């Protein structure tokens, strides 16, 4: 039931989501930093706002408080964080629901369940999967899409074994 | 200031909603403080910047003005030269100015200056044009109509008054000041009893507020005392003083009218005030320290508004006047407002620049020749045009009769003697008049009487056929007022769109290489334009502009004009 | 790129963006798709080889160089791949005629030629050439 | 001494003597020089603060000026001068201050103000009702803003009030017109100010100073925070114990304000 | 070479910049192509 959507992000994932949103007939907001005044992603939404003159290049996309005004200002009612600033962040999520704004990610308990290291380890053992100590390793990952109704499929795997250190 | 905060203010606007026009006036009368009407949006720049200031520059501080003037009586923000100019030079719609400001400043009354005969027009209109204009202006947000007449002829003021009363809005009936009541030898006619008898008249005509319009800044400090003291016991109407600071005596006049009990005064922001503008509100506020009545305003906000207009005024420097000092010669010639400059930029275009002296001198004499008249637009244009002509043809109080049969007087004079601007207070010298009309008949009644009502039907079907289709009430009334100028606005708008959205340095100067410019369209959605380069001219003389609009590379073709 | 099996998700690249040192540089996301894995690879390499990005260095060649590799086409590869395949880094820049020729023309157009006086440019007989 | 003598000889008849801190002991030396030269010695008080407003100073009160005027009467000045170097003298204040001193001291009172707030003329109006003997003006085309109030203007302003300006206006309009043209030769030197300015009452910078001090704030890197410099100029006044500001004391406070931002 | 050839339109050259570099806008075999020329004197 979402009339408009703000992306707490930039670049490809922003554009990507803007497009998804356009497809569902949804009005979209973009945020930018002073360094992104002319980044592609500013242009590809219906609405564009400065996160604030006084906020540096790194800070712009990481200020929980400041992003959320832009939101409330634009009569927005959902935020998609994309990946890689506040997408994993426990506080940002909490804040969103509080302001009435819908966080497009898993539930509040999931983020710190999985976000810490030491805690992920506990969770898995509670559903027993493997762990302990790695020759000719292969990096394999499984996409899962679950709803808010305990219907949770998986979209098979990928093979991210082609890497340099990080 | 935030719109939420503005949505919560109650000022003279919502007063009008609750108590109606007669209730507003009543409430003016009970205020101890002098109330102020700010004139930054009309008369300040009409006087200092040839009416050039653009909606965009006003929209920008509107929310700060709503906060700053919250306790004001009104914002004078429409009428005068602003309708024509906006359409004509700024090529923007003065109705969009009215309505965009209305939304941003919901709390304070809106004032416009409304000329009796023709509203805001330039010729004479039938009565149903006046009514249409006032209907639509009221609908669009105008609350206080300062109805004035070029010649203080009350008969000519009635039609507008009716309109405003019907619209349920506030009519201020205006008296224009000339002569000098301090000086028995200035005039028999323009004496203190003359203002009293005319106040008493506008009051019997149902005007809610009485305005003294001192358009040539002629009302001397003591005279302001005397005049307002007499009017206040002569009538029940709140009195609303308007003057210009061209003599440098604006503040003192305002002080004296305050001691004498005036209700509302017109000031401007400091940076936009003084000489031919109104006296400064920032100064008066301090000038009254330790006297009996206080100016009702926020000076901290005013100092802040002044700083804004300091910078914006800079955008308009090609439109500043020569005038850089007060002038006390006005007491002799009585040249209203800008005229003194509007009329030298003209005496030069006729190889008279070298003897504007003798022109100043003829203006005065001409005034007594035309039998001592009130000199606002457009009567000041009559007197001016006659002075030019008379200097240029080496003419005389006596030569104008003797040699008048072969003379060929400027249109605007024939038209004054023909009655087309109304009836002067002292009639026409019949012989002066014969020699200028050369036979044609003068009007008896007020001009509008003689006019076929306009048929807005025919106008609508003419606009709809010209434009795509759907056309509004404002469009229709605009065209009736300014046919040529309205059509030129549509053509411009087809070619180029809504230009009132560009900022002023872009609207006048374009852009420079490397420049990036943002045009605000909606909230959060702006046109990002950046200029990569300008080419050399092709064969048919077209230079190619290389933009990057909204990131996207883009290419435009302009004919170089040389 | 475009065409069969190619998907492109815009990043920072276009027209004339400046890319800054402030964020992860990602210009385009390029994905390809076919029924065979080899076929998707030879699709990737087509597409990579089509791209032109100019004014910045890119990672295209390295990427070409992983695609072409038998040991990635084999499928049997481990996260130890890149580290135990040193020759992924063997990168010749080819003689990008086009670019160079624009540099030369630009240079002469603006700074003229050594021994040669700046006149209006010849090829000024429409008598072409017997053959 | 050598300067006053030569000055006298060469035609100067009236010496207006002021100190930048209103320190009487520093004026005695020029006064003795003037007395010895048989010429007129004008004893200047500089106006600061704001006698209408008790919050402004426990020091610059009506009583401070009265006291300071009598002290000048004792050193034997022939005229009393009030230099309102920043135009801080509000209208009601001038009325009250000239009142007191006209009953405090038997000295003619000579009033000098600048029109920078826009109220100059109003001030002269008020001082004139209070009994003042001489005022400083300028011709219209040489007046206004940071200059003197206009003589031409004041002339017509006082029509119908009891006293009047003793001058020839028709002659003044002539003076005005001549200077209006001459001013033109000097345009490369024209103030940047073009408006009256009532922040004058908060920061108290004299004369032209607040545009020099603004040049300077730019020729450094503080043009954007000029609001902070105006504020510091003010605060730096109290830091220094609340002082009269005319050359060179006003430079001191400006210099300090620049330094501290 | 045989039936491969470069088609170049020079559309415009720009006024220089502080660093002292002109921007040449071309079209090349169907492509917008921008180039930086240093300007010696
Ligand atoms: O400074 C002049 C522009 C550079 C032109 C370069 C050409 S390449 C062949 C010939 N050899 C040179 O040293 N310069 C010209
Ligand atoms: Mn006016
Ligand atoms: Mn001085």
């Amino acid at each position: 039931q979402i009339k408009k959507l703000l992306v707490a992000n930039r670049g490809e994932i922003a554009i990507r989501i803007f497009r998804a949103a356009a497809e569902l007939d949804i009005s979209t907001v973009a945020i930018y930093s002073n360094e992104d005044k002319s980044s592609l992603h500013r242009y590809k939404a219906d609405e564009s706002y400065l996160v604030g003159s006084d906020l540096g290049p790194a800070e712009s996309y990481l200020n929980i408080e400041r992003i959320i005004d832009v939101a409330k200002q634009a009569n927005v009612d959902a935020i998609h964080p994309g990946y890689g600033f506040l997408s994993e962040n426990e506080q940002f999520a909490r804040r969103c629901a509080e302001e009435g704004i819908k966080f497009i990610g898993p539930h509040l308990e999931h983020l710190d369940m999985f976000g810490d290291k030491v805690k992920a380890r506990t969770t898995a053992i509670k559903a027993d999967l493997p762990v302990i100590p790695i020759d000719n390793p292969k990096h394999i990952e499984v996409q899962v899409i679950g709803d808010e109704h305990g219907n949770i499929v998986h979209l098979f795997e990928r093979d991210c074994s082609v890497q340099r250190r990080h | 200031v935030s719109s939420s905060k503005i949505a919560s203010f109650s000022g003279t606007k919502q007063l009008l909603d609750e108590v109606g026009p007669k209730g507003v006036a009543e409430w003016v009368k009970k205020q101890d403080d002098v109330l102020l009407t700010d004139t930054t949006f009309r008369d300040a720049h009409q006087s200092l910047l040839a009416t050039r200031v653009r909606t965009k520059d006003m929209i920008n501080i509107a929310s700060k003005t709503a906060d700053v003037f919250k306790d004001g009586f009104s914002l004078e923000m429409w009428g005068g030269a602003t309708f024509d100019v906006a359409y004509n030079f700024l090529k923007e719609n003065p109705w969009e100015r009215l309505e965009r400001l209305r939304k941003a400043i919901p709390n304070v009354l809106f004032q416009m200056l409304l000329r009796a005969s023709n509203a805001v027009g330039y010729k004479n209109y039938p009565d149903n044009v006046i009514h249409k204009f006032v209907q639509e202006s009221a609908k669009a947000g105008i609350d206080v109509f300062r109805i004035f007449d070029s010649l203080n002829w009350v008969d000519q003021m009635k039609v507008a008054n009716e309109a405003v009363q019907e619209a349920g809005k506030i009519s201020e009936g205006t008296i224009c000041y000339t002569g000098d009541i301090l000086n028995p030898e200035r005039s028999n006619i323009y004496t203190l009893e003359y203002y009293v008898k005319l106040a008493k008249e506008l009051e019997r005509e149902g005007f809610h507020i009485l305005a003294i319009k001192d358009m040539a800044g002629l009302l001397k400090p003591k005279a302001a005392y005397e005049l307002i003291g007499e009017l206040k016991s002569a009538v029940d109407l709140p009195i609303h003083l308007h003057t210009h600071d061209t003599s440098g005596n604006g503040l003192l006049t305002y002080k004296q009218a305050i001691d004498a009990g005036v209700d509302i005064i017109d000031t401007a922001v400091a940076s936009m005030s003084g000489l031919t503008s109104q006296p400064s509100a920032n100064s008066l506020y301090y000038a009254l320290n330790g006297f009996p009545r206080h100016l009702r305003t926020d000076i901290e906000g005013m100092e802040s508004l002044s700083h804004y207009w300091s910078t914006v005024r800079t955008y308009y420097s090609d439109f500043e006047s020569d005038i850089k000092s007060p002038n006390t010669e006005i007491y002799q010639h009585e040249m209203p407002g800008g005229q003194y400059s509007n009329l030298s930029q003209q005496a030069k275009s006729l190889g008279l620049g070298e003897r504007f002296d003798e022109v100043k001198d003829m203006y005065r004499r001409v005034n007594f020749l035309f039998g001592d008249i009130v000199k606002v637009t457009p009567s000041s244009k009559v007197v001016g045009d006659m002075a030019l002509y008379m200097v240029q043809n080496d003419l005389d109080e006596q030569s104008v009769i003797t040699d008048g049969y072969k003379l060929d007087f400027p249109e605007s004079v024939v038209s004054f003697f023909k009655g087309e601007i109304g009836q002067p207070v002292n009639g026409f010298n019949k012989d002066l008049q014969a020699v200028i009309l050369k036979g044609q008949e003068a009007l008896t009644a007020r001009p509008g009487e003689y006019l076929e009502p306009v048929d807005f039907e025919k106008v609508r079907e003419l606009l709809e056929e010209e434009q795509q289709g759907p056309v509004t009430e404002q469009d229709i009334i605009s065209y009736v007022l300014y046919p040529k100028v309205y059509e030129q606005y549509i053509q411009t708008r087809n070619q180029y769109g809504n230009l009132s959205l560009l900022d002023t340095p872009t609207f006048f100067f374009g852009m420079r290489n490397g420049e990036t410019v943002e045009i605000e369209i909606d909230k959060g959605k702006r046109l990002i334009i950046k200029l990569e380069t300008i080419s050399e001219p092709d064969e048919n003389g077209n230079r190619t502009i290389y933009y990057a609009m909204n990131g996207q590379a883009r290419r435009i073709y302009i004919k170089d004009e040389n | 790129s475009g065409g069969a099996g190619v998907r492109l998700d815009a990043g920072d690249g276009f027209q004339g963006a400046e890319i800054s040192p402030y964020y992860d540089s990602l210009l385009v996301k390029l994905s390809t798709h076919a029924i065979s894995f080899k076929q998707a690879e030879e699709k990737m390499v087509r597409s990579l080889r089509e791209m032109r990005i100019r004014g910045v260095k890119t990672n295209i060649p390295f990427l070409i160089n992983v695609m072409k590799n038998k040991k990635f086409t084999s499928g049997d590869y481990t996260t130890k791949f890149i580290e135990e395949t040193p020759e992924l880094f063997d990168i010749q820049p080819s003689l990008d005629r086009g670019t160079k020729t624009l540099e030369y023309i630009g240079n002469v157009t603006i700074n003229g030629f050594p021994n040669v006086e700046k006149r209006p440019k010849p090829d000024y007989e429409l008598a072409s050439i017997p053959t």
